[PDB]
RNA sequence: AGGAGGGCGCGGCGGCCGCUGCAAAACCCGGGGCGCGAGCCCGGGCGGAGCGGCCGUCGGUGCAGAUCUUGGUGGUAGUAG
RNA sequence: UUGAAACACGGACCAAGGAGUCUGACAUGCGUGCGAGUCGACGGGUUCUGAAACCUGGGAUGCGCAAGGAAGCUGACGAGC
RNA sequence: ACAGGCGAGAGACCGAUAGCGAACAAGUACCGCGAGGGAAAGAUGAAAAGGACUUUGAAAAGAGAGUCAAAAGUGCUUGAAAUUGCCGGGAGGGAAGCGGAUGGGGGCCGGCGAUGCGCCCCGGCCGUAUGCGGAACGGCUGGUCCGCCGCUCGG
């Protein structure tokens, strides 16, 4: 038969983010890379990093 | 069996925590949970409650309101708002005021600092005024919203000035037969 | 970045945190990191969210404490000592570097407890278990 | 997002939240704005007074750009004057057309300092307020 | 990481191209490594298997056994080596098929195009 | 080691809530399903019918999830996960995961004997 | 009837942590337990190559019914004939 | 359905499949950013993993910042209890 | 602009009742006077090494045997349920099944349940102080460790 609600190609695939909010997210993700505790929490092995 | 409503349990709901997930706000809540437990201050109790409030329950406050609410009492008095301070171009004189807020716009921060004031966070107000002494608690206009204009009695009842929900504005959008006597009636 | 800020970032998910049995009352959580004396996911015990931490691991027992002014430099963050003396002499050093120094006095009982378990674990390592402890 | 929909919470419940008596049917009441004068009259009268009927005269080929008149109030004029120009000031002269404005309206308070305003249009109160501050108006096109 | 726009990384497409290959392409696909002595002498690494090449088996249960290629069954992707056989239930003898990627060529049959091929492949592997 | 739990473990019901009419039909499974029919005897709680689970059956918070050997279970997959119970060996027992091989089971059972950690299924495989 | 909250389970994607030819998935079992429950964990067997858990996010995501669809199988019955 | 064990309908059994979804327009609520501004959505530049990403075009593109009137046309002179 | 044609690339798509009707001699077999309608059907094994030979039987087949890591034995990977046969167990006066509670019988289990802990004759290590090496805490004093000595004696 036919699927209940056949998947159409005009689904919303791409999502808009405000440019300002994207820049805030990058700046927040950039600063997290400098505190070593959050880097270890992500699983990186940095015990011998000067 | 005992005659009670809902078993006597409280059916009113209220916020006991912020719905948001901001870690800096969660740290402010922990700090002010401590202050209201071990200082017993009425001021600190209000701050903790408003720290839970949603965005529409914390309206923005402009400079015009702040410079008029804090008119002569801007020395030895810190203005406190749980919300945002926005800028105002319609005023020219800005006195030196100490203001603590959740957020400042970059134009409001520049306006305060250039006038000689200070912009404080709520973790800085706790050090200066642990029990909220010599402070002015302020709120923005709660009902100055376009959504509130559609609230209340229906637009089609007598003595009602509620905004209708119309897709456009003009002579052909809801102005006849209910809006004037020449077409039927005028409610 | 203070420890209170770090704790809220790593509390939910973590490369060292192990969670089991979902998010019901059945949930069981542990931490895998060194310098976490009881392997428990809590702010007091976390080896990631605290500036001062003690590690009691075998090798001979290695005691490790972290330097507060060397947070930005991981290669010199751990001041490590290796002790091969009798238990009481090792227990005295742990109390000295943790309690009497005021370097986390709240961890002096977890640290002495863990040193007991590590030393006991090494005791049977050289000479196999000849008795089981069910009494 | 499907994981948060309330239909997922209604799995196992027979009617999916639509009732056993007044079920979910196709179009009880009609389609769209049907019956807005017959069985939806109370709804149309209560929430949309004015909906039916015809008022006013038609305008064939009404071009929007003919009625383009952006406006600015006096209370905002001094924000267009830069800091160093106010320090130098004689009165600064502002052509509000260079900021996208046609008519000057008179809501709000002007500072008690002279200012010259160039505009295509202006209201009577805005002109009275500008003159009371010691300023002047120049009509341009 | 591949960069060519004209080269497909699709697993479906690569398997279809491998298995639906013409005879002349299976010759290149059915190549064998050279022995250490032959690689040193010719400065080439691998060569397409040929009939009457001398081969040694280096993988499987016949690892170590030697012989000469009696058959190149390109349709089945296997080569048959002399005296690498098995008895059936009725006692008859059947040649065992081995993939040419699990053998090394020890002696090469060279007519005139084997030498020319060896010259072409050496120059790239020599420079 | 020696279990630290001392309060007696009481169960309000050592019996499963089997789905109503799962005895009558082969295709109905025993996993509990809340009846929702309008005329349902089981939903309406007539006496003599199938019982329905509710929050009043819940077990004491101090003894819930404790195994009969008075320990609480933690499933391990290798030696490093077993090291995490060394400071909790009086309250937690270790169970080796079902798909861990016999070679690694030997290593976990040896390390747990050194650490005095109890393994519930150490004789398996 | 209805609303809401918190949880359980299925399949992907981005991450993290693992398992497995010293036997993965699936399936079977008067095996043992945990949870009020959805479910989960272990044991024994079969099988012979892959699989899991946690955080985030997404979805063709949970069946007893619909004279429901397709397939398979009963009693009727060694009967009518 | 007022009322079902009903002499009211559907259901012999089992397995697999099987029903509030996607899109548009509004609305309330909530969350995030900025804030008298906000949006970079179509284009352009660039991008050596990339139909990502990153940068850039608004002194007027859209919603806001001002109404009322059919229209011609006018347009908030700054509160007390 | 481009659901056609020829040729390429990719995917948070489907995975044999799904995805095109068609993964396969699929617009095929087959149905209709005709216009038209329209399926089901993928998987041994690494390699056929696809089961020689003896014996019973009219044969089909069986019983031995052989190949294989395995019979995985040519619709052959795995192989659920309904339903059926046999073996063993239990019950039964016009249904049975079901809830609660015990008992009788069975099947399981040993983290199902302990054998250690303080005092004493045998085995076996060192303070205090030192020289030296590294690296700490607090904000200039004091701290720990290790290897070596030379006095020391309690463990
Ligand atoms: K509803
Ligand atoms: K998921
Ligand atoms: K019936
Ligand atoms: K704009
Ligand atoms: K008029
Ligand atoms: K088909
Ligand atoms: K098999
Ligand atoms: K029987
Ligand atoms: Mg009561
Ligand atoms: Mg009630
Ligand atoms: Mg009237
Ligand atoms: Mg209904
Ligand atoms: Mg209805
Ligand atoms: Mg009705
Ligand atoms: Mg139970
Ligand atoms: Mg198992
Ligand atoms: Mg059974
Ligand atoms: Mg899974
Ligand atoms: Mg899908
Ligand atoms: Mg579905
Ligand atoms: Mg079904
Ligand atoms: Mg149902
Ligand atoms: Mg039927
Ligand atoms: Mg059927
Ligand atoms: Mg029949
Ligand atoms: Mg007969
Ligand atoms: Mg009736
Ligand atoms: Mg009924
Ligand atoms: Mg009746
Ligand atoms: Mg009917
Ligand atoms: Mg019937
Ligand atoms: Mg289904
Ligand atoms: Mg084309
Ligand atoms: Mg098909
Ligand atoms: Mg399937
Ligand atoms: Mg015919
Ligand atoms: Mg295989
Ligand atoms: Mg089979
Ligand atoms: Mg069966």
């Amino acid at each position: 038969g036919r699927m209940f609600a056949p998947t159409k190609t005009w689904r919303k695939w791409h999502r808009r983010v405000n440019v300002h909010l994207r820049r805030v997210a990058v700046a927040s993700a950039l600063a997290a890379t400098s505190v070593p505790s959050l880097v270890l929490a992500r699983g990186h092995r940095i015990e011998t990093v000067p | 069996g005992i005659d009670l409503v809902a078993g006597g349990r409280n059916k009113r709901t209220k916020r006991v925590a912020p719905k948001s997930d901001d870690v800096y706000l969660k740290l402010l809540v922990k700090l002010y949970r401590f202050l209201v437990r071990r200082t017993k201050s009425k001021f600190n109790a209000v701050i903790l409650k408003r720290l839970f409030m949603s965005k529409t329950n914390r309206p923005p406050l402009s400079m015009r309101r702040l410079s008029n609410f804090m008119k002569g009492k801007e020395e030895k008095n810190i203005a406190v708002v749980v919300g945002t301070i926005t800028d105002d171009m319609r005023i020219q004189e800005v006195p030196a005021m100490k203001v603590t807020a959740l957020r400042f716009t970059e134009t409001a921060r520049a306006r305060i600092i250039n006038a000689g004031g200070e912009c404080l966070t709520f973790d800085q107000l706790a050090l200066r005024a642990p029990t909220g002494e010599n402070t002015i608690l302020l709120r923005g206009p709660k009902n100055a919203r376009e959504a509130v204009r559609h609230f209340g009695k229906a637009p089609g009842v007598p003595h009602s000035h509620t905004k209708p929900y119309v897709r456009s504005k003009g002579r052909k959008f809801e102005k006849a037969r209910g809006r004037r006597n020449s077409r039927g009636f005028k409610v | 970045v203070p420890g209170s800020l770090v704790w809220e970032l790593v509390k939910k998910n973590n490369c060292f945190l192990i969670k089991q049995f979902g998010n019901s009352n059945a949930k069981v959580q542990f931490s895998k990191e060194p310098n976490n004396l009881y392997n428990v996911h809590s702010y007091k015990f976390s080896g990631l969210a605290n500036s001062k931490t003690v590690a009691v691991q075998p090798s001979a027992v290695v005691l490790s404490t972290t330097k507060t002014k060397k947070q930005n430099t991981p290669a010199k963050l751990q001041h490590k000592t290796l002790m091969r003396k009798e238990f009481r002499k090792m227990a005295k050093s742990v109390k000295n570097q943790v309690c009497d120094n005021y370097y986390r006095p709240d961890l002096t009982k977890p640290a002495l407890a863990r040193l007991s378990a590590v030393y006991r674990s090494l005791q049977v390592s050289k000479s196999g278990i000849k008795k089981k402890n069910r009494q | 997002t499907t994981r948060f929909k309330k239909n997922r919470k209604k799995r196992g419940h027979v009617s999916a939240g639509h009732g056993r008596v007044g079920k979910h049917r196709k179009h009880p009441g009609g389609r769209g704005n049907a019956g807005g004068m017959h069985h939806h009259r109370i709804l149309f009268d209560k929430y949309h007074p004015g909906y039916f009927g015809k008022v006013g005269m038609r305008y064939f080929h009404k071009l929007s750009n003919r009625f383009y008149t952006p406006t600015v109030n006096v209370e905002r004029l001094w924000s267009m004057v830069p800091s160093e120009k106010a320090a130098e000031a004689k009165a600064p002269v502002v052509d509000v057309s260079q900021f996208g404005y046609f008519k000057v309206l008179g809501k709000g308070m002007l500072p008690e300092k002279p200012i010259v305003v160039k505009a295509k249009l202006i209201s009577k109160i805005a002109e009275k307020k500008i003159k009371a501050a010691g300023g002047a108006v120049v009509l341009v096109a | 990481m591949k960069r060519n726009p004209r080269v497909t990384s699709s697993r479906r497409k690569c398997r279809k191209a491998h298995f639906t290959a013409p005879s002349s392409v299976r010759r290149v696909l059915m190549s064998a490594a050279l022995s250490s002595e032959l690689r040193h002498k010719y400065n080439v690494r691998s060569i397409p298997i040929r009939k009457d090449d001398e081969v040694q088996v280096v993988r499987g249960t016949y690892k170590g056994r030697e012989g000469k290629v009696v058959q190149v069954y390109r349709r089945r992707w296997v080569i048959h080596v002399e005296r690498i056989t098995r008895e059936k239930v009725n006692g008859s003898t059947v040649n065992v098929g081995i993939h040419p990627s699990k053998v090394i060529v020890t002696k090469l049959k060279l007519d005139k195009d084997r030498k020319a091929l060896l010259d072409r492949k050496a120059r790239g592997r020599a420079a | 080691a020696v279990p630290l739990l001392t309060r007696k473990i009481v169960k309000k019901r050592v019996k499963h809530f089997k789905r109503a009419h799962s005895d009558r039909y082969i295709g109905l499974k025993q996993s509990w399903r809340r009846p929702k029919g309008i005329d349902s005897r089981v939903r309406r709680k007539f006496k003599g019918c199938t019982l329905m689970p509710n929050i009043g059956y819940g077990s004491d918070k101090k003894t819930r999830h404790y195994l009969p050997n008075k320990f609480k279970k933690f499933v391990v997959h290798n030696v490093s996960e077993l090291e995490l119970l060394m400071m909790h060996n009086r309250t937690y027992c270790a169970e080796i995961a079902h798909n861990v091989s016999t070679k690694k089971r030997k290593d976990i059972v040896e390390r747990a004997a050194q650490l005095d950690i109890v393994v519930t299924n150490k004789l398996a495989r």
